[PDB]
Formats: C-alpha cells, structure tokens, sequence
C-alpha cells in the first residue's frame, strides 16, 4: 500500500495523513454463457442459393425467427464480393441474440451498389428500396455471371 | 395545469408554489417568399422565334449570360417534338442553375 | 479594523479570552494577527448573595457581587477578587426586602454616620 | 434562459439531437431559477427587516435638523427622494433571453426605506427591537453620544453648532454625487459585469465550431439527414458549452452578490437599526447613526461619525 | 420577433383545491388562448406588469403576500384563486412630538427558531468504474485522456475534509467535555425540554426525538459512495450537552478560560445589565420570568409540533443534493448518439477496430456530465462553508457570551441562547427581550435648577403632568430626582427646550438630621 | 454487482516509520488484525478501548495514530476530558490572579496573480491551430478576462486589509 501511495503522490515521501490511492473491485471467477436454444436452423442457404430471385421493383422480404442461426459458416465461406455491416461488426453477430431477422432479397447492377448504402441518396435508394439512416444489419453482395 | 406540474416534478402532491415548467411560441402562418422586381428577361425571342436560321456546320455559339430565361413559358406552349432534359427535372432547373 | 484599531467586545472573535488589543504582522500572501488576551485563573470558591436587607431596604451592587468568605461579607468586582467594605456608594436601593428571594441579612457601613457621630461626640 | 431556443432556433431536427443528450438543459434551467430565487430573497432580507410601515409626521420641527434631502417628497409621482433621484439618473432578444422583473418595484423599495427612515428619525433604535417607542430627535443624539462616551451636555450646549454642520454635511453629499460620476462605479460595474456576459453569450452563434456555417438554417437547407447530423453535432457542443460557461460565470458572481447582500443587511442591522460599537465598520470614525436610501439593484447608506479635531498637547498622569 | 416565453402554473397546493391559475410572461394578452401548448383557456383575463394571467381575478383589497408572481402581485385562496397587489403590514404613522417618550411597562420573553445548515453529506465518486465499469479496453481509452479524474478526486476529497473541518470548527470550540449537574433546582427555570435525558438512548434530548423523526429524505449501489461524517452522530449531542452545561451552570466565563461558580438565578442579573436594565428587575419579578420562559420553551416544541413552515432550508439541502446525486445516475442511461447506454451492447455486436469511435463520444458526454456534477457541488460547498463560518460565528458571540450587535441572534435584545443538535445543522434558541405596553409621558431633555443644567446618568425625565421622575432608557421604574443621579455643567439659558423643577438634595435632610 | 469500494491508506509520516494500515471503504471484512467500522473494513490497525484525542481522522468517530513495540492503533476519539462544574444557588467563583496569553491567528489575504494566454497554451506558435481556434470565436477571451478579474481582485484584497 505504501508504494501505491508513493506512486499516487509522485513523491518518495508520505506525510502523516490519510490518502486515497486506488479502488478495489471483486473480479469474476468464471464465465457463464446462456442463450435460448431452438432445434431448427435458420434457412439462409435457401435464399442465397435460390435459383430464381426477386427483381428490385418487387423485392422479396423473407422473415426469420424460431431458429438457431449459424452465420459463421456463412461468413467463413468465400463466395461474396463484399460483406459490410452497419451499426454492427460482421464477426460479432454470432455473439448477439435477436427477436426477428428479415432477409431482403433482390438483384441489382454493379455501379448501383455504390448507392445501396443506408441514408445514401440516389435513384435505386429513393424510388425502389430504402434503408433507414438508423439502419442496423448486414448487406451482402456477390457478383452474378452464370446465375 | 394540475397534472402538467406532475409532468416534470415526478410526484403527485405538488406543493403550493410557482413552477416554471412550460413554454410556447407562435406557429408560422403563410411563409411568404420575396425577390427583386424581376425585369431581367434573357433574350430568347432572337434565338427561338428568330428569322435567320442556320445549319449544323455553321452553328454560332452565341452567349447567354447573367439574366433570367423563363423556361416556364417554354413549357405550357407545348409545341415541341423532342423536349428532353438529361439529368434535371424541368421543375427546378429554374431553382438550380448552371 | 475591529481588533487593531480598537477593542472587540465580540467574545472570542479576536483571540480566546477577553480581548485587549492586537498586533498585525506581515506574511507572504497573508497576514498574521497576534491577539493579546486577559485570561482569568487561580480562583477561589466563595458563598454569595443576590442582595442584602439592611433595615428592610434591599441593597444591590452598582457593580460587582456580594460575597462571603466566612464570618464577613464584602462586595467586589467580577473578574478579579479585590474585596471592598460595602458602602451606600457601592450599592443602591430599590423596594423592600420581602420581594427579593435568596436574600441575606447584613449591616451596611455608611460613610456619613461616622463624621456626624464625631460631631455629636464634640 | 430557455435552453431549447438558444441551442436550436426552430428546427425539430436540432431539437431531436438535444433530447438524446439527456437532461442537460433542465439543470441549467434549474440553477438559473435558483439564482432567480436568491435575487428576490436577497432583496427580501435587506429591506424587509421591519415589521410594519411608518410614514413621517407632517411637522418638520426637529431642533434645526433637515431631512428633506432624504425624506421623499409627496410632490413627485414616484414618492422618492432627491438624493434617490440623483441616484436614479447616474446609472444607465429572441434567443432564450428573458428579463423576468424583480419581485418588488423600486416604489415598493422606496416604501421600505421611508418606513425605515421615519422610525429611525422618530423612535430611537427601539422599533427594531419591539414595539415602536417615540422620542425627540434632539434626544436621540443624546442616546448616541453616550454610545461613544460623550457626556450629553456637549450635544445640548452646542445643538445649533451641530445642526448646521449636519446640514452642510448633507449638502456635500448632494454635491459629491450630483457632479462626480466615478463614485457610483461599484453599482456601475455590476450592471456592466452583467452586460458583458450577455453580449458574449449571443455572439457565440457567429462561430462555426468547425461547421460549414454558423447559422443553423443553412445546414438544414443544403444537406441531407446523415451528413448534416455530424455538422449539427459540432454545433451543439460549443453552444451548449458556452451556455454552461455562461451559467458558471453567473453562479460564481451570484455568490459574490450573495456575499455582498449579507454584509449589507448586517449594516442595515448594526448601523441603521441601532448603534454598533464596532469601529471601522460603517464609515470612518466613532459611529453614531445612519440613513438608508433606495438605489437601483443596490442600497446607499449615509453614515454619520464623530471625527474630532483641533487638539492641544497635555501633560498627563 | 413574434412573442414567446415561459408559462407556469399557480396552485394553492394539491390537496387544498384544484382551481389552478396560468401565467403568461410579458406577452400582450391577445393571441393567448389560441395558438399552441394550452392544456385546455377559461373566462377571465387580467393584465399585470409581469404579463397577463388566466385563472383568477384581481381584487382591489390587499393582503399579505404568500405566492410570488412578479411586480408586486401575489396569489392565494379564498373559497377562490385571486391575485392582488402586495401589502406591507399595518400602515400606521405612530405618534410623534418633541416632548414625549414612549416607555414600556410590562414585557414578554419570547424565543425564535433559527436554523442554519452546517454541513452536507460527504459524497465521493469513483473515477473509472463510473466511466466504464470494471471493463478493460474502455479504461485504456480513459488513460489516454491524461489526468482528468485524478484531480476530480482531489477536488472531492478536498471538500470531503472541508465539512469535517467545518464540523470541527462549528461545535468543538470548547476544549473539553462538561458534566451537567445531577440536581435540578435552577430558580424554577424548567430546562426539561433541552437537557439530555437518560431514559432515551443515553445522550439524547427531548427536542431531538421531535427533530430526528421530522427530517427524512439513494443507497449503496453502482458508481457511488457515501462516507460517513467524521464526528459520530451520538457525540454530536455530547458536545452540545457539554455546551449547555457551563452556560447553564458556570455562566459565560468558560469561553475565556477556567470555569467559575455562579447560580443561574443571578446570571440574568449580569445579563439584564447587558442591555442596561438594573438588577432589581430580576428579583422583583423572578417568578414572572419563569412561566413566560416556561411557555416560550413550551411553545417552541408546539410551533415545531405538527408541521412548521420553518424547517425548510434544512430539509431540501438533503433533497437538492439527493437529486443532484440522482441526476448523475440518469446520465448512465443517456446515449449521446451512440447506439447504447450499457457498454456491453457495444462489446456485443460491434467491431473493436471501430467500436471505440462510438465509445469516443461516449467517454466525453459522460465525462461532460461529470464536470457538471463537479461544479454544482463546489459552488454550494463554498456557499455552505461561508454560511457555516457564519454559523460558528453565531456560535461564538451568541452562545459563549452576550453579544451586542442587534438583530444578529434573535429579533430583540439578546439575553442568552441554547444550541441544540440537528441532522446537518445547528438549532439555536435565541431568547430575546421584547418589551410591550407603553405609556407615553410628558418628557423633557434637561432640568434647570439654580441656573445650572442637570443631566441624568442614564435615562430620561418623565412627568405625569405634575411630578417629574427618573427612569432608564428601556424600562419604566420612576425614582426621585436626586443629587447622585445627575451631574452639573454650564449655565441654563444656553440650551433650548428646558423645563423647570426643583432638585432634591439628600444631603440637606442629612444636614437637617443634626442641628 | 459484486462488491467494490474505494481504498485509502492510513499512515503516519515516513520519517518515523514505514508501517501502514488500509481502509477498504464501504465494504466489510467478509469479502477482502482486522477491525470493522462503519467507514468500512480497516486492516493494519488494532482497536483500543482507551480514548486518545484525534491524530488521524477516518470516519464514524474513529481516529488513528502511531504510538508505542509500535503499531497503528484505532480508537474512538475523546472530546476532551469528562468534567463538571460545581453548582449551587449560593456559590460563586471569582479569580484571584490572571494571566496574559498571546494567541496567533493566521489568515490568507491573496494568492499568486496568474495569467494565461489561451492561444499560447493550446497552439504553440502554429498559425493553423490559431486559425482553427479563431473559429471557436471568443471563448478564450472570456478565460483571460476572468483571470484578469482575479488578478485585480487579489490586489484589492491586500489593499483593503493593509491600507486601513
Ligand atoms: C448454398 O449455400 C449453402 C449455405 O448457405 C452452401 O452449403 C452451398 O455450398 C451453397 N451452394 C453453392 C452452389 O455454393
Ligand atoms: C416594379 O416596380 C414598379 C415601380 O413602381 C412597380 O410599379 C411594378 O409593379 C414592379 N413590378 C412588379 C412585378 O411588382
Ligand atoms: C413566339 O411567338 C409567338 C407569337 O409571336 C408566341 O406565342 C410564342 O410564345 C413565342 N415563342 C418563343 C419561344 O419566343
Ligand atoms: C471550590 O472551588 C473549586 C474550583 O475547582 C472546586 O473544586 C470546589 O468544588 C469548590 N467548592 C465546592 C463546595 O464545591
Ligand atoms: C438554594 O435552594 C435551596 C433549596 O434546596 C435552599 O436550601 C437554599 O437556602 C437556597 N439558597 C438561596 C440563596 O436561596
Ligand atoms: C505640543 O503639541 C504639538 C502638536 O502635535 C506637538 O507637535 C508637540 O510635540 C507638543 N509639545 C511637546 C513638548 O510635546
Ligand atoms: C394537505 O396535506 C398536508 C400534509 O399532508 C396537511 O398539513 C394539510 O392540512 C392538507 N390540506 C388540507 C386542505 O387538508
Ligand atoms: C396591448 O395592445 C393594446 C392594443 O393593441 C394596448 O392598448 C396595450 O397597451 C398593449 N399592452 C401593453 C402592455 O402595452
Ligand atoms: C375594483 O376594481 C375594478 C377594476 O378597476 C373596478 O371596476 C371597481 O370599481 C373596483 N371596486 C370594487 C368595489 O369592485
Ligand atoms: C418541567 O416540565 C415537565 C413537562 O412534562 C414536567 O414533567 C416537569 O416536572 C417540569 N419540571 C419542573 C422542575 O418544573
Ligand atoms: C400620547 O399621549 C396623548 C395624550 O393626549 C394621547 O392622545 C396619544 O394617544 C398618546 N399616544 C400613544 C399612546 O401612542
Ligand atoms: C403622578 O405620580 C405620582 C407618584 O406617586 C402621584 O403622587 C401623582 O398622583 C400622579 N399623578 C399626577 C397627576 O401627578
Ligand atoms: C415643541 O414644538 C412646539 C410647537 O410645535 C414649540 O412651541 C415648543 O417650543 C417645542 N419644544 C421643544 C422642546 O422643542
Ligand atoms: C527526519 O529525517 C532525517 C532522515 O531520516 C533525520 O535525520 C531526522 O532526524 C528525521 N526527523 C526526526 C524527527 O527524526
Ligand atoms: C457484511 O455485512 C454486514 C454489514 O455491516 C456485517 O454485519 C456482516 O458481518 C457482513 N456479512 C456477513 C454475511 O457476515
Ligand atoms: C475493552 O473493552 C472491553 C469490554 O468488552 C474489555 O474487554 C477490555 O478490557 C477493554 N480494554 C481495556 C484496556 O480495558
């Protein structure tokens, strides 16, 4: 303790008195992880690999719930030109736990994925499909040359 | 006004006394917009209703600068064949200008 | 202002004790006052009285209090023991002595009676 | 100070970002209102040291003393005194700024003074103690010369001498404040120390704080929601900070005013309601008595001392 | 600019009625009931200097002010809500002459509650776990901001020792503990309300159980500490119990030095000399002092019995501190444009190469909120101590001795005092001297006899029309104009306003005692 | 949340000893010679049922000291010695002698007149920093203004004290 005081005061001499030096905090002893568990897996392969897709004019909103996600296998695989997430980091999704998930499926030209970002203005963003400025989620895009 | 005091004093039995708690303003009503007495008038009658008309090889690159061309009278005349504006609406090219 | 340029009647404002004076002294980024005080000490325990009945007339002191060390009575001031023979010029009168409480009896010397008695002796 | 109007002009988009900065400006609203209670309470503690009102008797017989200079005249609409009129002429928006008026008008301030004036003329010191007790003013100095160890023959054998000197002393008071303006600087600073903070409070809106424009309506008119939110973010920190800077300047100065006030009302106590022994506390000299007069945001005491002169040298023992 | 301002509510209290009143501030009262922000408004409209108001009616009659509106206008309840120009009490120019002194005859001895705050609760705030809360990488971004909260502790520990220094300098201004005498026969003066009583918890007094229950209101959780005060609460009474003792028993002498024996029945004789009243007024009216002193000590619990309106400053000074504590707590749930308030949601679903940018403003606005708590404490802390140094000064001149500065300890001539314990303050019992029942007499400032002036040693000359008398400046007790009570100087005619009367010489019947 | 508390060190000066004690504020001794106080858990000190006047304050009426081997001790502070004045309705005490004491009473009157240039403190000499400080407008004139007020005010204090 005396060394803590000497370090706190920036001197090698400590006078008669009471000096506050530090804080004490009981540390954790282990980790306990808890989650809801569902016997169903979320059908994400069913949407990315669907043989016929939605146009941007009539874009598909499929909904996801009551399932155990596995994004890591979807992340860790390489089939995607870009994988960007906003308000959330793409590695971290496997940690969080959500109430709903919506998969918004459609196809688009390449120079217009410059424009798909949330709050970014442009033709496709304002007339066809919009993402709010407070959007949280992930956008995936992958090039289609034989699909 | 009884429970309006309760909206910020966080209780029910408010004590006898004044409580500066609320404000007001006056809403705007008409939103008038003013400009100079327009009177500027880009000459378009000498380039559209002209008499001497040219060809494509001898196009005189004639200058229009620092006036106002009322495109609104070039809209309701409605006698055009290829009235096509590339990258700008006809509504607000009177509002944003090059 | 109140303890160098005068005497403070405010108790225990300038020094502990009854105040007399002060002296200032310079100090860096400050000042130093040296209060001089009168501090009573070395007292005794006397048996007192509030007042005296002489002939029926109650007597009270102009200043001081009536004290008794024993078989004798005195009057004296209040922050110093300096026993004085009681006289009518040390005291004053008001009313009869049936109205006072805690009173005692004693004769008051009068400084006029001896001169006058001396003349009757002549 | 309204917090919303000074931070945001009229845009609710500015008002939305303020709301998610928590309960900041309500605290600044609280403490300024806290100042607003103290300013009325300081006025309450200084002049309402009396139970009730006493107006002067109509007779002006006082053994040669004059008090017309400190008594209010009934001739004026605002029933104030001429010295007060000298004191009432030697002292000279839309952005949350709001001048709430004081609790008491200066006519009502004049009511307390005239009340304190009259009983001090007419009832000794006794009215400050209990029920009022009348006295000739010729005798009230005979109280007070006993207060500094003067036998009261000296008053009575030279009553005509004292009165004219008391009269000509008042004429100097009328002289020194109707010509010179420098001695009123103490009140003049307080309004000026108030006023400089107001002007620098408003002029901070001319500053960008690293924005593309200091005015708010331009950024709302030329950018979208996302990129202007960063620009409005820079606008809040610095406007809010200047507001907090304004509050901190107000609070510390208020404590000085709070420290000023209790010194004043004690002098209303020790030097108006009675005769203090404390030398060097109300004027220079053995203190006799005083008179209070109304003043904008302030009070002016007129102390009367006993300064001797014309000495000889004396062998003592 | 088109008009806008604050708008408030006048209420007579919640349970009293529900008739309300709305005040608009410095707006001409035309566009008022229409535009916006009206909880609807009614019928009556009245204009003042402070703006116009709705919800009352102006009354030409005036009363004592209760609720401050502005510009000399106050409001109350009648069965309804009205508004009115303030009054200032009874406007009575009382009598004046040039030959009249009003001298009181009888007198009451009242008391007055006067309470000052002496302290505040020694709050103390941890730096790091307020900002982050036992989390590593948040704390590493703290230390790159240098040494903000290092001086904030030394600010708050600096004020922590300060009220400990205040409490030390406001009570223990005697050096030693005194012991109250076991026998209780002090001239009929019943001190039973203020003495410590053994049947309570061992040191407490009878005012205290009426006082401890009267002053009430968070607790120990995240982010805060409440260190207890230095001097423990039980012995706070014990200093005051000692402070009773000598100024009950030994008198005012122990403020100077060693104590002295004196009975309390004659201590007031010195104290009656403290305002220039002779010592005969004690013993001739001792029992009359007793019941009035009993009743003043009787009423002093009774004014404080149900709910006095004079607890006030000592009740809210916990309370405005407590919300100041509490408004620090609401800032934990603030958000500042970041997408959370708890840190763990950021560490849940964000990217640690960029999540610190959301933390970056999150550190600032929480620290920005902390600076507000720094100043809000510090300004009142100086305001408490400057009040508290006055409070110990009021302990000084008014408990240890008998001061002279009028209207400094109790409205009235100061006789003595009695301090009592309190939750965070001191409660004095100022015992003043209020005279009453005046009888105005025919008076004169000087007496001429034998061409030579006469002036009393203290006091005036009154007459009931015929016979002149002598009594002192603040109490009526007529005596005979004598030789001893006056002195001589000067010729008669140099002084105006003198009346004529013979002067009795006591030496002349002494000259006539022997012939 | 599992327990925490501020930590402070009780110690005398180092020119007497290096022995110390620790105060775990607001957390008692079932979670960290031991002594339980209403301040917290106090370790390194020994309780004593005598009462010596305070030398180090702690809290809750406890004070510490370093007295004689030698150790830190804790105790409930005394308030001076228990005493009582003899009393009756017919007994008084009058001095027979006296003594002249001289008390010292020190007060501060002023402090060092410090003035700071904002532009200096923030920007070394750089024009870029100065330009970007200008665009904050006139904050830092206010700071210089306040310091100047202090500087004048400290001369006024000294003047009022000594030029009586
Ligand atoms: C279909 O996606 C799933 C996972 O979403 C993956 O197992 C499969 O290989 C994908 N199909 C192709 C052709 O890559
Ligand atoms: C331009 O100014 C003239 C000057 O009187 C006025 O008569 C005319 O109406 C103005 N033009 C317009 C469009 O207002
Ligand atoms: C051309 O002239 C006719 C009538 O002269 C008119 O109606 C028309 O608006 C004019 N158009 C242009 C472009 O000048
Ligand atoms: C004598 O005076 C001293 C003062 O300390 C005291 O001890 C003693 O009790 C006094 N006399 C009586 C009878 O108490
Ligand atoms: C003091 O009171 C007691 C009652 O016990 C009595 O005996 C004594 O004589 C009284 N003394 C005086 C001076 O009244
Ligand atoms: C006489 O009085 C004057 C006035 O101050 C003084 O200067 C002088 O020294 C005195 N005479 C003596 C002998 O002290
Ligand atoms: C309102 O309540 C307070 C305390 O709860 C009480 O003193 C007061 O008399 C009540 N008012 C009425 C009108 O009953
Ligand atoms: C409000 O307006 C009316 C007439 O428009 C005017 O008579 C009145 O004086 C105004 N109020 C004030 C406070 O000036
Ligand atoms: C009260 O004031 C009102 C408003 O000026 C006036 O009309 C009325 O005559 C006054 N007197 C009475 C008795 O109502
Ligand atoms: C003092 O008053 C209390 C009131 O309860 C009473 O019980 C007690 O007997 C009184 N004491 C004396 C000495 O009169
Ligand atoms: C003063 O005495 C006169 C004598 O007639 C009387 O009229 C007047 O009311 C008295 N004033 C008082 C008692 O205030
Ligand atoms: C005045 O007081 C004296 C005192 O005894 C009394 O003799 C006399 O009758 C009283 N009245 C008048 C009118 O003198
Ligand atoms: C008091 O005033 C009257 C007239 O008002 C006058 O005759 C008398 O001489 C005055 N007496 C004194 C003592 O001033
Ligand atoms: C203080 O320190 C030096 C070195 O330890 C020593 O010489 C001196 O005696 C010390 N003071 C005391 C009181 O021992
Ligand atoms: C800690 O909590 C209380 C608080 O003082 C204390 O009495 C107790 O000994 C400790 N806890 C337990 C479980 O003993
Ligand atoms: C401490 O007080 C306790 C009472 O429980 C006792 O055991 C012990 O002896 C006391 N200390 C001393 C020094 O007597």
């Amino acid at each position: 303790p005396l060394s803590e005081t000497k370090c706190t005061l920036k001197s090698f001499t400590v006078e008669k008195g009471i000096y506050q030096t530090s804080n004490f905090r009981v540390q954790p002893t282990e980790s306990i992880v808890r989650f809801p568990n569902i016997t169903n897996l979320c059908p994400f392969g069913e949407v990315f690999n669907a043989t016929r897709f939605a146009s941007v004019y009539a874009w598909n909103r499929k909904r996801i719930s009551n399932c155990v996600a596995d994004y890591s296998v979807l992340y860790n695989s390489a089939s995607f030109s870009t994988f960007k997430c906003y308000g959330v980091s793409p590695t971290k999704l496997n940690d969080l736990c959500f109430t709903n998930v919506y998969a918004d499926s459609f196809v688009i030209r390449g120079d217009e994925v410059r424009q798909i970002a949330p709050g970014q203005t442009g033709k496709i963003a304002d007339y066809n499909y919009k993402l709010p400025d407070d959007f949280t989620g992930c956008v995936i895009a992958w090039n289609s040359n034989n699909l | 006004p009884l429970s309006e005091t309760k909206c910020t004093l966080k209780s029910f039995t408010v004590e006898k006394g004044i409580y500066q708690t609320s404000n007001f303003r006056v809403q705007p009503t008409e939103s008038i917009v003013r400009f100079p007495n327009i009177t500027n008038l880009c000459p378009f009658g000498e380039v559209f209703n002209a008499t001497r008309f040219a060809s494509v090889y001898a196009w005189n690159r004639k200058r229009i600068s620092n006036c106002v061309a009322d495109y609104s009278v070039l809209y309701n005349s409605a006698s055009f064949s290829t009235f096509k504006c590339y990258g700008v609406s006809p509504t607000k090219l009177n509002d944003l200008c090059f | 202002s109140e303890c160098v340029l005068g005497q403070s009647k405010r108790v225990d404002f300038c020094g502990k004790g009854y105040h007399l004076m002060s002296f200032p002294q310079s100090a860096p980024h400050g000042v130093v006052f040296l209060h001089v005080t009168y501090v009573p000490a070395q007292e005794k325990n006397f048996t007192t009285a509030p007042a005296i009945c002489h002939d029926g007339k109650a007597h009270f002191p102009r200043e001081g209090v009536f004290v008794s060390n024993g078989t004798h009575w005195f009057v004296t001031q209040r922050n110093f023991y300096e026993p004085q023979i009681i006289t009518t010029d040390n005291t004053f009168v008001s009313g009869n002595c049936d109205v006072v409480i805690g009173i005692v009896n004693n004769t008051v010397y009068d400084p006029l009676q001896p001169e006058l008695d001396s003349f009757k002796e002549e | 100070v309204d917090c919303t109007m000074y931070i945001c002009g009229d845009s609710t988009e500015c008002s939305n970002l303020l709301l998610q900065y928590g309960s900041f400006c309500t605290q600044l609203n609280r403490a300024l209102t806290g100042i607003a209670v103290e300013q009325d309470k300081n006025t309450q503690e200084v002049f309402a040291q009396v139970k009730q009102i006493y107006k002067t008797p109509p007779i002006k017989d006082f053994g040669g003393f004059n008090f017309s200079q400190i008594l209010p005249d009934p001739s004026k609409p605002s029933k104030r005194s001429f010295i007060e009129d000298l004191l009432f002429n030697k002292v000279t928006k839309f952005n949350g700024l709001t001048v709430l008026p004081p609790l008491l008008t200066d006519e009502m301030i004049a009511q307390y003074t005239s009340a304190l004036l009259a009983g001090t003329i007419t009832s000794g010191w006794t009215f400050g103690a209990g029920a009022a007790l009348q006295i000739p003013f010729a005798m009230q100095m005979a109280y007070r010369f006993n207060g500094i160890g003067v036998t009261q023959n000296v008053l009575y054998e030279n009553q005509k001498l004292i009165a004219n000197q008391f009269n000509s002393a008042i004429g100097k008071i009328q002289d020194s404040l109707s010509s010179t303006a420098s001695a009123l600087g103490k009140l003049q600073d307080v309004v000026n120390q108030n006023a400089q903070a107001l002007n620098t409070l408003v002029k901070q809106l001319s500053s960008n704080f690293g924005a593309i424009s200091s005015v708010l309506n331009d950024i709302l008119s030329r950018l979208d929601k996302v990129e202007a939110e960063v620009q409005i973010d820079r606008l809040i920190t610095g406007r809010l900070q200047s507001l907090q800077t304004y509050v901190t300047q107000q609070l510390i100065r208020a404590a000085e005013i709070r420290a000023s006030a209790n010194l004043a009302a004690t002098k209303m106590s020790e030097c108006v309601l009675g005769q203090s022994k404390r030398v060097d506390f109300c004027g220079k000299g053995y203190h006799l008595m005083s008179f209070p007069q109304s003043a904008p945001h302030g009070v002016v005491f007129l102390h009367v001392t006993y300064v001797p002169a014309q000495e000889k040298n004396f062998t003592t023992a | 600019p088109c008009s806008f301002g604050g708008v408030s509510v006048i209420t007579p209290g919640t349970n009293t009625s529900n008739q309300v009143a709305v005040l608009y501030q410095d707006v001409n009262c035309t566009e008022v009931p229409v535009a916006i922000h009206a909880d609807q408004t009614g019928s009556n409209v009245f204009q003042t200097r402070a703006g116009c108001l709705i919800g009352a009616e102006h009354v030409n009659n005036s009363y004592e002010c209760d609720i401050p509106i502005g510009a000399g206008i106050c409001a109350s309840y009648q069965t309804s809500i009205i508004a009115y120009t303030m009054s200032l009490g009874a406007e009575n120019s009382v009598a004046y002459s040039n030959n009249s002194i009003a001298i009181p005859t009888n007198f009451t001895i009242s008391v007055t509650t006067e309470i000052l705050p002496v302290s505040m609760t020694k709050t103390s705030v941890d730096c790091t776990m307020y900002i982050c809360g036992d989390s590593t990488e948040c704390s590493n971004l703290l230390l790159q901001y240098g040494s903000f909260c290092t001086q904030l502790n030394r600010a708050l520990t600096g004020i922590a020792v300060e009220q400990d220094k205040n409490t030390q300098e406001v009570f223990a201004q005697v050096k030693q503990i005194y012991k109250t005498p076991p026998i209780k026969d002090f001239g009929g003066f019943n001190f039973s309300q203020i003495l410590p009583d053994p049947s309570k918890p061992s040191k407490r007094s009878f005012i205290e159980d009426l006082l401890f229950n009267k002053v009430t209101l968070a607790q120990k959780f995240n982010g805060l500490t409440v260190l207890p005060p230095l001097l423990t609460d039980e012995m706070i009474a014990q200093y005051t119990s000692a402070l009773l003792a000598g100024t009950i028993t030994s008198g005012w002498t122990f403020g100077a030095g060693a104590a002295l024996q004196i009975p309390f029945a004659m201590q007031m004789a010195y104290r009656f000399n403290g305002i220039g009243v002779t010592q005969n007024v004690l013993y001739e009216n001792q029992k009359l002092i007793a019941n009035q002193f009993n009743s003043a000590i009787g009423k002093i619990q009774d004014s404080l019995s149900s709910t006095a309106s004079a607890l006030g400053k000592l009740q809210d000074v916990v309370n405005q501190n407590a919300q100041a504590l509490n408004t620090l707590v609401k800032q934990l749930s603030s958000n500042f444009g970041a997408i959370s308030s708890v840190l763990n949601d950021i560490l849940s679903r964000l990217d640690p190469p960029e999540a610190e940018v959301q933390i970056d403003r999150l550190i600032t606005g929480r620290l920005q909120s902390l600076q507000t708590y720094v100043t809000q404490q510090l300004i009142r802390a100086a305001e408490i101590r400057a009040s508290a140094n006055l409070a110990a000064t009021k302990m000084s001149e008014c408990v240890l001795g008998q001061s002279k500065r009028v209207d400094f300890c109790g409205k009235g001539y100061h006789l003595m005092s009695f301090p009592q314990s309190a939750p965070h303050g001191v409660v004095f019992l100022h015992v003043t001297y209020v005279p009453a029942q005046e009888k105005n007499f025919t008076t004169a400032p000087a007496i001429c006899h034998d061409g030579k002036a006469h002036f009393p040693r203290e006091g005036v000359f009154v007459s009931n029309g015929t016979h002149w008398f002598v009594t002192q400046r603040n109490f009526y007790e007529p005596q005979i104009i004598t030789t001893d009570n006056t002195f001589v100087s000067g010729n008669c005619d140099v002084v105006i306003g003198i009346v004529n009367n013979t002067v009795y010489d006591p030496l002349q019947p002494e000259l006539d005692s022997f012939k | 949340p599992c327990s925490f508390g501020g930590v402070s060190v009780i110690t005398p000066g180092t020119n007497t000893s290096n022995q110390v004690a620790v105060l775990y504020q607001g957390v008692n001794c079932t979670e960290v010679n031991v002594f339980q106080t209403r301040a917290g858990c106090l370790i390194g000190a020994e309780h004593v049922n005598n009462s010596y006047e305070c030398d180090i304050p702690i809290g809750a009426g406890i004070c510490a000291s370093y007295q004689t081997s030698q150790s830190i001790i804790a105790y409930t502070m005394s308030l001076g010695a228990e005493n009582s004045v003899a009393y009756s309705n017919n007994s008084i005490a009058i001095p027979t002698n006296f003594t002249i004491s001289v008390t010292t009473e020190i007060l501060p009157v002023s402090m060092t007149k410090t003035s700071v240039d904002c532009t200096m403190y923030i920007c070394g000499d750089s024009t870029e920093c100065s330009n970007l400080l200008l665009q904050y407008g006139s904050f830092c004139t206010q700071l210089n203004r306040a310091l100047t007020g202090i500087a004048v005010e400290q001369d006024k204090n000294t003047q009022e004290v000594f030029a009586q």
